[PDB]
């Protein structure tokens, strides 16, 4: 019964930071890492970054290393991402996803958030 | 270079028919022997206990010989190292050289009793045929030579290796040459030297190994001790 | 009747040696005192 | 007969003394001596005509195979090379670690992040992996 | 990262028809033979989802009808029973190295 | 005579066990045991009676 509850969509102005969040449900939140993905077009998606919820360790897509950060609130079982200096080219459908190993040593995106958007 | 050692672990196990050693079915001595029959009971029990101790030691040794895990062993193992010790899949060529150099009498059990008997050469000189005159019994070894060969290969499979902490849980499963370099760095040889001399090291190592073909000589004291262990068993029977 | 039987030989777990810069490693996942 | 037995007992007594001064008074790294399960504390009690030893030991179980590397290095700087202390570097199979590699204890399967506490600097070697992105020890 | 491409860009099929997708990598994705190839699917109005992994052609998302194949630089996906509810976008995924990018994908629809 | 020989063999067998768990199963820093050239890997093979 695993679910990710993405936060509602918002029309954030350009030149302003924007924050997005997902609440985990149906599993212990601290045992997994959250993956973030951007859907710039209905035909294209790209990885944004990953955040461990247990150690707080991260990796990011190089294009967003100076543009975004991520935080966690383990008491709420939620995680956040925020990106500085929004522009119209960043309008996208955004998705949280949960790390898994259906195959040994292979990261799987497993469960996905329903999608949220920013413009 | 190399040195060698021989550690004896067992006494050949024998038992004695205490009736037939003394006399051979003549009725008068059997009646006379009855007065002393309790000496034979003491003799048989003592020998039996001695044989039980020999088999205890075999099991105890093998318990440490066995490993929970090992590498598979194939031809060409050890890379540039020659490794003549590998089995001819088998025992090993080196073990067979030892058995050939040893002067020990032809083995018991099969064909046994019919090698005492007229259905064989007149030139047999085995004390084993004399075993059936004297009432001696030679007990078989517990270890079984095929199982024994498997145990020595299991020890070879624990190689590569002992390093990377105590080695008492995990098994590294690395090339043999790599475990050698680790040991060489473990004695204060710099890693830089080891990388520059890798073929040289293999060559000097193989020369030392090649000397084992001359090692089966009477001036090799470990070899001499093996021969005398054989001689001591034969002397007891003679 | 007593039964003739072979003495069992327990085989060690086999671990394949591997070529190149990485290798297979055996590790326990449970233990007992 | 008594003289022979007395001598064997004296030798046996020396062995007991060694075990009291090794197997009991200290943890040992030797294998061999003590019960066969690595070594952890052992105890001794009185027995008629002797000492009776009891050895607590550790028995491994449920072995699995994993991918492991001889060491790791900085791909941007070949003199930055590390290797694990009292443990191994394995490819991660754990969802909490974002890093592709993880440290484990050698007695048990227990992957963890690689940090300076569990590693040491070593001379470079051709088999060390070249890591081109994120390594915290050294950060650079 | 390793560049991924896929073909045909779109495919239309009759109901119950066999269909395949070819996917090529600019460089091999095998590391120690692990492969790291995941296949995904998406339809409008929903998030993309995992279908299969290179060593799992059943489970991990969908039934054995979706068979992954290949090694090195070549991979493919084969479905012998394509049906109307299989109309979707499909995407090759590389888990082998960060950034963890993935292909532009293909579209499949019943004629 | 056999009882005496049996006991000496048992002691010798214990020594072999010690070397298998030391000279063979690990590199050793002790000198003494093993051949006299520091220590590097050693091997053991079957021999009759030992």
């Amino acid at each position: 019964q695993v679910q990710l509850q993405q936060s509602g969509p918002e029309l954030v102005r350009p030149g302003v930071s924007v924050k997005i969040s997902c609440k985990g449900s149906g599993y212990t939140f601290t045992d997994y890492a959250i993956h973030w993905v951007k859907q710039s077009h209905a035909k294209s998606l790209e990885w944004i970054g990953v955040f461990s919820t247990y150690y707080g360790n991260t990796n990011y897509n190089q294009k967003f290393k100076g543009r975004a950060t991520m935080t966690v609130d383990k008491s709420s079982s939620t995680a956040y991402m925020e990106l500085a200096r929004l522009t119209s080219e960043d309008s996208a459908i955004y998705y949280c996803a949960r790390k898994s190993y259906y195959v040994d040593y292979v990261d799987a995106m497993d469960y996905w958030g329903q999608g949220t958007s920013v413009t | 270079g190399v040195t060698q050692e021989y550690i004896q672990t067992t006494i050949q196990k024998v038992t004695v028919d205490c009736k037939q050693y003394v006399c051979n079915g003549f009725q008068k001595c059997e009646q006379l022997l009855r007065e002393y029959g309790q000496f034979c009971s003491k003799i048989n029990q003592a020998l039996h206990g001695a044989n039980l101790r020999q088999d205890d030691s075999v099991r105890n040794l093998f318990a440490s010989v066995k490993s929970s895990q090992s590498s598979p062993i194939i031809p060409g193992f050890g890379g540039d190292f020659n490794l003549t010790l590998l089995e001819p899949v088998a025992r090993s060529a080196i073990e067979d050289l030892l058995f050939d150099k040893v002067t020990i009498a032809d083995p018991g059990y099969m064909q046994g009793y019919d090698d005492c008997m007229q259905q064989g050469p007149a030139s047999a000189r085995d004390l084993i045929c004399a075993q059936y005159v004297a009432g001696y019994k030679v007990l078989p070894p517990l270890m079984d030579v095929n199982m024994e060969a498997a145990y020595t290969s299991s020890l070879l499979g624990s190689i590569a290796g002992v390093g990377w902490t105590a080695g008492l849980s995990s098994f590294a499963a690395i090339p043999f040459a790599q475990s050698i370099f680790y040991r060489l760095n473990g004695v204060g040889i710099t890693q830089q030297v080891l990388s520059e001399n890798q073929k040289l090291i293999a060559n000097k190592f193989n020369q030392a190994l090649g000397a084992m073909q001359t090692g089966f000589t009477t001036t090799n004291e470990a070899f001499h001790k093996v021969q005398d262990a054989v001689n001591n068993n034969a002397q007891a029977l003679s | 009747e007593m039964r003739l039987a072979s003495i069992a030989f327990n085989h060690p777990i086999q671990v394949d040696q591997l070529n190149s810069s990485y290798f297979k490693l055996s590790i326990p996942t449970n233990f007992s005192f | 007969q008594q003289l022979v037995r007395s001598e064997s007992a004296a030798l046996s007594a020396q062995l007991a003394k060694d075990k009291v001064n090794e197997c009991v008074k200290a943890q040992s790294k030797r294998s061999g001596f003590c019960g066969q399960g690595t070594h952890i504390v052992s105890f001794v009690v009185n027995a008629p005509n002797g000492l009776y030893f009891m050895h607590v030991g550790y028995y491994p179980s449920n072995h699995i195979e994993v991918v492991s590397a001889y060491g790791l290095c900085d791909a941007a700087n070949p003199t930055n090379c590390i290797a694990p202390v009292n443990g191994y570097f394995i490819k991660t199979n754990n969802t909490r670690i974002v890093d592709e590699w993880s440290y484990t204890g050698s007695s048990f399967y227990a992957p963890e992040p690689i940090t300076s506490l569990n590693t040491k600097y070593v001379a470079p070697q051709v088999t060390y992996q070249n890591i081109s992105t994120n390594l915290p020890p050294p950060l650079l | 990262d390793i560049v991924l491409t896929q073909s045909p860009a779109s495919l239309a099929v009759s109901l119950g028809q066999r269909a395949t997708i070819s996917c090529r990598a600019s460089e091999s994705v095998d590391n120690y033979g692990i492969s790291f190839m995941n296949w995904f699917q998406q339809k409008p109005g929903q998030p993309p989802k995992l279908l299969i992994s290179a060593t799992s052609n059943q489970g991990s998302g969908v039934p054995a009808r979706f068979i992954g194949s290949g090694s090195g630089t070549d991979f493919s996906l084969n479905i012998h029973p394509v049906e109307e509810d299989d109309t979707a976008m499909y995407f090759c995924q590389q888990s082998k190295e960060v950034p963890r990018t993935f292909g532009g994908g293909t579209k499949l629809e019943i004629k």
